[PDB]
């Protein structure tokens, strides 16, 4: 098997900036060599082929070259779109063999947060349960403090956070987080609120809710 | 057009065995060459094999050649990839491409598991939860208790996808998991437009349409 060495594993970069990927190969490929680009959804698409030939529709910013055994791609100016995992393919014999692939990931301006805050719906309280969830949308960088509380009371071992990855158009993340209680459990408090710390903000940014007849 | 479109997602007990396919509309046979790839996470892309519709020639990874068996019909325009003796090490997720690696196929989700399929439970998440926000507002669905991954999450029947961000799963202390889809859109518009959220849970065969409007209160 002819082995595809890919670096580096993860290159970070920010928008506007040249950056560029490479592969050796162990043994002599002529040429053979594809380069792919993965998005976020699991989307497949070639790029390049022959190591320097762009596929049609291939926008213009990526190129492809060789220099002996070292097969590299390059990017002019780094967009957001450009966010995704790159594999090199060797296709010169058999079997067909992938590089390990390059995650790229862009550098943005610090943004804050947009939060938002969500009561159980009414079907749900129906079955026994409640969930209360909280939004972090289009924030930069992705650390961020999510604390959950009810009267006031801080919240612990009753939720559950998710951060998403890097988005195609403008490079933040968003992140959910979900406060699973009984619906007794919940019955019994009044404010619902969640409290988020990010660079992107001053000071804690506070959204809540009153559990109130409807 | 033209594209593949593969088998859906599923789960199959260990030991078992398992056919995905990989079904191509547009061209057919004319281009030859019908390759599977496997893909697990912090994994790159690995090939298992590839099939030549025109004679049924088969050229395999050499790692699989006891594990995966190529085969396809130039009459349906499907090539198919049967998996035998299935372990925890087969749980990936199966892409299927065409000639030179131009098409590429959606990929198909395979979890190997002792455990039964749950089909999840869909709520929304109302704009303007107790009132309106300063100009945009965000509505959801919380597709609760499913088991195993993953879960399609549409929005408008795909008429929507400005604005959404679907979150990855979490995995409940139950051993079932949770997720949630959001989208942000303008508040002065909620009385006008109509946001509905098209969930599909293949391995369970469970499809939910849930219209996500503000509550009366
Ligand atoms: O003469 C031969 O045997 C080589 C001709 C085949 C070129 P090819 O179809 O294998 O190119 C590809 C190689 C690998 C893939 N892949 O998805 O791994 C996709 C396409």
């Amino acid at each position: 098997d002819i082995q595809m060495t890919q670096s580096p594993s993860s290159l970070s970069a920010s928008l506007g900036e040249r950056v560029s990927l490479t592969c050796r190969a162990s043994q002599e490929i002529s040429g053979y060599l594809s380069w792919l680009q993965q998005k976020p959804d699991g989307t497949i698409k070639r790029l390049i082929y022959a190591a320097s030939t762009l596929d049609s529709g291939v926008p213009k910013r990526f190129s492809g070259s060789r220099s002996g055994s070292d097969y590299s791609l390059t990017i002019s100016s780094l967009e957001s779109e450009d966010f995704a995992d790159y594999y090199c393919l060797q296709y010169a014999s058999y079997p067909r063999t992938f590089g390990g692939g390059t995650k790229v990931e862009i550098k943005r301006t610090v943004a804050a947060p947009s939060v938002f805050i969500f009561p159980p719906s009414d079907e749900q309280l129906k079955s026994g349960t409640a969930s209360v969830v909280c939004l972090l949308n289009n924030f930069y960088p992705r650390e961020a403090k999510v604390q959950w509380k009810v009267d006031n009371a801080l919240q612990s071992g009753n939720s559950q956070e998710s951060v998403t990855e890097q988005d195609s158009k403008d490079s933040t993340y968003s992140l959910s987080s979900t406060l699973t209680l009984s619906k007794a459990d919940y019955e019994k408090h009044k404010v619902y609120a969640c409290e988020v710390t990010h660079q992107g903000l001053s000071s804690p940014v506070t959204k809540s809710f009153n559990r109130g007849e409807c | 057009q033209v594209q593949l479109q593969q088998s859906g997602a599923e789960l199959v007990k260990p030991g078992a065995s398992v056919k995905l396919s990989c079904t191509a509309s547009g061209f057919n046979i004319k281009d030859t060459y019908m390759h599977w790839v496997k893909q697990r996470p912090e994994q790159g892309l690995e090939w298992i094999g590839r099939i030549d519709p025109a004679n049924g020639n088969t050229k395999y990874d050499p790692k699989f050649q006891g594990k995966a068996t190529i085969t396809a019909d130039t009459s349906s325009n499907t090539a198919y990839l049967q998996l035998s003796s299935l372990t925890s090490e087969d749980t990936a997720v199966y892409y299927c491409a065409s000639y030179y690696g131009i098409y590429w196929g959606q990929g198909t989700t395979l979890t190997v598991s002792s455990a039964s399929t749950k089909g999840p439970s869909v709520f929304p998440l109302a704009p303007s939860s107790k009132s309106t926000s300063g100009g945009t507002a965000a509505l959801g669905c919380l597709v609760k208790d499913y088991f195993p991954e993953p879960v399609t999450v549409s929005w408008n029947s795909g008429a929507l996808t400005s604005g959404v961000h679907t979150f990855p799963a979490v995995l409940q202390s139950s051993g079932l998991y949770s997720l949630s889809s959001v989208v942000t859109v303008p508040s002065s518009s909620l009385g006008t437009q109509t946001y509905i959220c098209n969930v599909n849970h293949k391995p369970s065969n469970t499809k939910v349409d849930k219209k996500v409007e503000p509550k009366s209160c």
